[PDB]
RNA sequence: AAGUCUGGGCUAAGUGGUAAAGGAUGUGGCGCCGCGAAGACAGCCAGGAGGUUGGCUUAGAAGCAGCCAUCCUUUAAAGAG
């Protein structure tokens, strides 16, 4: 659900140097702070790939400190597929901007016949408090042949949530 | 095969590869993709050849998605003319791929079909290739 | 998961004398000198013989199995003693013993002879089973091969020189 | 690590459920014969308790951790334990060990068995039903 | 042809070509006629001639008796 | 023996074997064994 | 399952069982043909027994009415 | 002409000292899953059985020609193969 990460600060250090060493450079800020950071590539990764933007990462700092953070961009190398830089957001009690997961709980009448069920969103932005963050936002699948579909404005939405994209966005 | 419905213009200067790829690097559609490890003009043939190759191995079942499009006319002069009198010929039309593009995506099939006709399509590219899997970092783009 | 490893029985009463890379195993039914690698070591404990590596590398690993099976055959070899039986298969075909002699009639023009080298015996109880026997294993393990190989079985008919428990897999003709 | 834990708890609690279970060698019959012993276990003694056939490692675990004397008879070989405690046996131990030593070499022999709590014995339980 | 419980006789090259010879109950071979067009591709031909009659297996000779 | 250039198994009891340099696959069925080459 | 043809309103199945219904029985028209065939099969129940005959029921296409 | 110099490592092809897709239990070193002293992997001694030829088919296809269906049973376990 919360996940944890250690982070370490970083000053002159070369990113290729920090990368060399197995570390992946990075940053974390608010409209309050903005760190240049480090994190373990291989650490990171096992977390990230849990994580991804959706939930919460807190990244223990070498201070003591615990910053509440959301994952905000992810730098590839093209070349490589691997990430070269990571982007912190440090969550504060102010609502935020947020991917918030898409669980299709049901079975396809359209699939089982002849069909696949391209879902065009895993998950969908939405403005929302940090005290609030979902996991799950379930979505009913019953009917849907090949090929209708809806539009999030047909989302059950929690308590505390709102859309943060035009209720027109095919799902 | 693909083919500009329109052009601009007919015929055009050869360019260059260098660089990893401008863009399409990450997984954006299907579950699985496959990315090109080396740059090359891919062309139409060779893509419908790659195209072909995977529904055949899907039984028509399925999606497919073709991240590179030809739209780079291929020139060419009739065989035994010297040189000079001009461009020659437009032949066809190619891709230019740089290394990082994921050139096909496949979806709604299972993880040993995905990758049979992943690695099936690849042998009908004149390059280096790899099959990879949605991840989070495809996610977070 | 190990050979190299395992202990080898030694009947009483053979007796297994060791060198620089060489045992030499004697036993009531004659004597064999057994060639080891210089890197081994054979070890000579109570009614039993081990071997022994000097490391986990790949080449001690691969002599360590070899060794003690070398060994052990050469134990098992001149107490027990090893032999093969060949079937002979097919209508006109029959062995015979003449002398020390072994003659194979398997529908050739001339009848086949083979001479038995020395540390084997050949015994032929019925004309149809042939019998190579001796303490030297992979020499017996040859000449049972070699006299196979004057009439091997056809792929079409059961007929040709066959080692017991050979099974007979056979394709249609026509 | 694994679900032969959701196995020890299975005759645990089918053996939490007695004190005069006692345990042969179910193997050398075939399925006919297999079926034999099993209705006839089955209907010497009460439920469908004949063997509850289980692996001697996990069994021993068993006898050893809810005490019952840790059935030390011979836990070694094919062991399938005849649950008699979890019927009605008794002398319904002459109805298997008769029904065995009948058909086939050997068809069913024991080694272990507890008397209501205390130890039993190996033919001085072929002869507790003679 | 051992579809339709036949029995191979022999076969022998021709016009080259090729030929077959089978023992087939005429019970068996009406659609041989465009079957063989159909596996020839309109190549192949027959000539068919009675030989015998003899006792069928008891599985139709206890269900044609209806 | 097949000779090629890619030598694979063809079936679950195929055996991909190296002898003296050579990578061969060995088989029960003997339109299997292929040398690389 | 020869008796099961006596009983749903069929001679032969429904080609592609499952989707397809070509005849129907009930809980207890399965306990009953679970009776006839009781003495023949290998447990001695009747909750055990009929659902040896509520997949037969299948084995054809028809539906078991509960 | 000047080191058969020093220390760590790899290579067994004379690779070094002629090239690609691609193939591979070559070798050495990483990483990640799975199983394992409640006994795994390898061999080997059992069992792998019922309703049942499953139905429809075809001349016969009885687990295995081919369309279908794929339930349950006694079970430690056993595919309508
Ligand atoms: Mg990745
Ligand atoms: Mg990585
Ligand atoms: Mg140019
Ligand atoms: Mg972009
Ligand atoms: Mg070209
Ligand atoms: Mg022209
Ligand atoms: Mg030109
Ligand atoms: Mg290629
Ligand atoms: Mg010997
Ligand atoms: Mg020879
Ligand atoms: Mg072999
Ligand atoms: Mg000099
Ligand atoms: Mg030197
Ligand atoms: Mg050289
Ligand atoms: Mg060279
Ligand atoms: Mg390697
Ligand atoms: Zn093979």
């Amino acid at each position: 659900m919360e996940y944890r990460l250690k982070a370490y600060y970083r000053e002159g250090e070369k990113p290729s140097a920090l990368r060399r060493a197995g570390k992946l450079p990075g940053v974390m800020y608010n409209r309050h702070l903005n760190r240049k950071v480090y994190v373990d590539l291989v650490e990171f990764d096992k977390v990230f790939r849990q994580a991804s933007i959706h939930h919460v990462i807190v990244l223990e700092l070498p201070d003591g400190q615990s910053l509440p953070t959301l994952v905000r961009q992810v730098n590839l190398d093209k070349r490589r597929r691997r990430p070269e830089h990571v982007d912190f957001f440090v969550l504060s009690d102010e609502p935020v901007e947020m991917y918030v997961p898409l669980r299709f709980v049901g079975t396809p009448a359209g699939v089982r016949a002849g069909g696949v069920l391209q879902e065009i969103h895993r998950d969908i932005l939405v403005k929302v408090s940090p005290r609030n963050i979902p996991e799950f936002i379930e979505v009913d699948v019953s009917g849907l042949e090949i090929g209708d579909s809806l539009h999030a404005s047909d989302l059950k939405l929690p308590p505390g949530v709102e859309l943060a994209v035009s209720p027109e966005e095919t799902i | 095969m693909l083919m500009p419905r329109r052009m601009k213009y007919r015929k055009q200067q050869r360019g260059r590869l260098k660089g990893a790829t401008k863009g399409g690097d990450y997984v954006a559609f299907g579950d699985y993709g496959l990315v090109a490890l080396e740059p090359a003009w891919i062309t139409a043939q060779q893509i419908e050849a790659a195209r072909v190759a995977m529904v055949r191995h899907f039984r028509r079942g399925g999606k497919i998605f073709i991240r590179i499009f030809p739209d780079k006319p291929y020139t060419k002069k009739p065989l035994e003319v010297r040189m000079g009198k001009g461009k020659g010929n437009v032949e066809g039309y190619v891709a230019v791929v740089k290394p990082g593009r994921v050139m096909f995506e496949v979806a709604g099939v299972t993880e040993e079909q995905a990758m049979e006709a992943l690695r099936i399509a690849g042998h009908k590219l004149p390059i280096k290739t790899k099959i990879v899997r949605r991840d989070a970092y495809d996610e977070a783009q | 998961s190990r050979i190299g490893r395992l202990p080898i029985p030694v009947p009483k009463g053979v007796s297994v004398e060791v060198a620089p890379g060489r045992v030499k195993v004697k036993g009531p039914k004659g004597e064999l000198e057994v060639p080891v690698s210089p890197e081994m070591r054979v070890v000579v404990e109570e009614g039993v013989v081990r071997v022994e590596r000097p490391s986990d590398e790949r080449r001690h690993k691969s002599l360590h199995g070899l060794t003690r099976t070398l060994i052990a055959n050469a134990v098992k070899g001149v107490s027990e003693g090893y032999s093969k039986e060949l079937l002979i298969k097919g209508i006109g075909y029959r062995a015979r013993l003449v002398g020390r002699a072994l003659e194979l009639t398997v529908g050739f023009s001339h009848p086949v002879v083979v001479e038995p080298p020395e540390g084997i015996t050949f015994e032929v109880p019925e004309p149809t089973r042939v019998r190579v026997s001796g303490i030297d294993k992979q020499k017996v393990g040859q000449v049972a091969a070699n006299i196979r190989a004057i009439r091997k079985p056809s792929a079409y008919h059961e007929k040709g020189i066959y080692y017991a428990g050979e099974p007979v897999r056979l394709k249609p003709g026509k | 690590k694994r679900n032969v834990e959701l196995l020890a708890t299975l005759k645990e609690n089918l053996e939490r459920a007695q004190g005069s279970f006692f345990l042969v060698n179910y193997q050398g019959l075939p399925a006919k014969e297999t079926h034999a012993l099993r209705q006839a276990l089955k209907q010497n003694g009460a439920r469908l308790f004949v063997a509850k056939n289980t692996l001697i490692r996990l069994a021993l675990k068993e006898l050893g951790l809810p005490e019952l004397d840790g059935l030390q008879g011979p836990s070694a070989v094919v062991f399938y334990e005849d649950p008699v405690a979890a019927a009605k046996t008794l002398v319904q131990f002459a109805k298997s060990n008769p029904k065995g030593i009948p058909q086939v070499k050997s068809g069913l022999l024991q080694g272990q068995i507890l008397t209501a709590k205390d130890v039993e014995a190996l033919a001085e339980l072929p002869t507790m039903d003679e | 042809l051992n579809a339709r419980r036949g029995q191979i006789l022999g076969m022998e090259p021709r016009g080259n070509a090729q030929v077959i010879r089978a023992f087939v109950p005429l019970a068996e071979m009406f659609g041989y006629a465009t079957d063989l067009r159909s596996k020839t591709q309109g190549r192949g031909s027959f000539v068919m001639f009675f030989d015998h009659y003899q006792e069928v297996p008891k599985q139709v000779q206890e269900k044609l008796i209806k | 023996m097949k000779v090629r250039a890619s030598v694979k198994r063809i079936c679950d009891k195929c055996k991909v074997i190296r002898r003296h340099g050579r990578v061969y696959v060995i088989c029960e069925n003997p339109k299997h064994k292929q040398r690389q080459g | 399952s020869y008796l099961i043809r006596k009983a749903a309103g069929l001679e032969k199945g429904a080609h592609k069982p499952g989707r397809e219904k070509v005849g129907r029985i009930t809980w207890e028209q399965v306990l009953e043909i679970a009776k006839q065939k009781m003495p023949d099969l290998n447990t001695t129940d009747l909750e055990a027994a009929a659902r040896m005959i509520a997949g037969s029921a299948r084995s054809m296409g028809v539906e078991v009415v509960g």
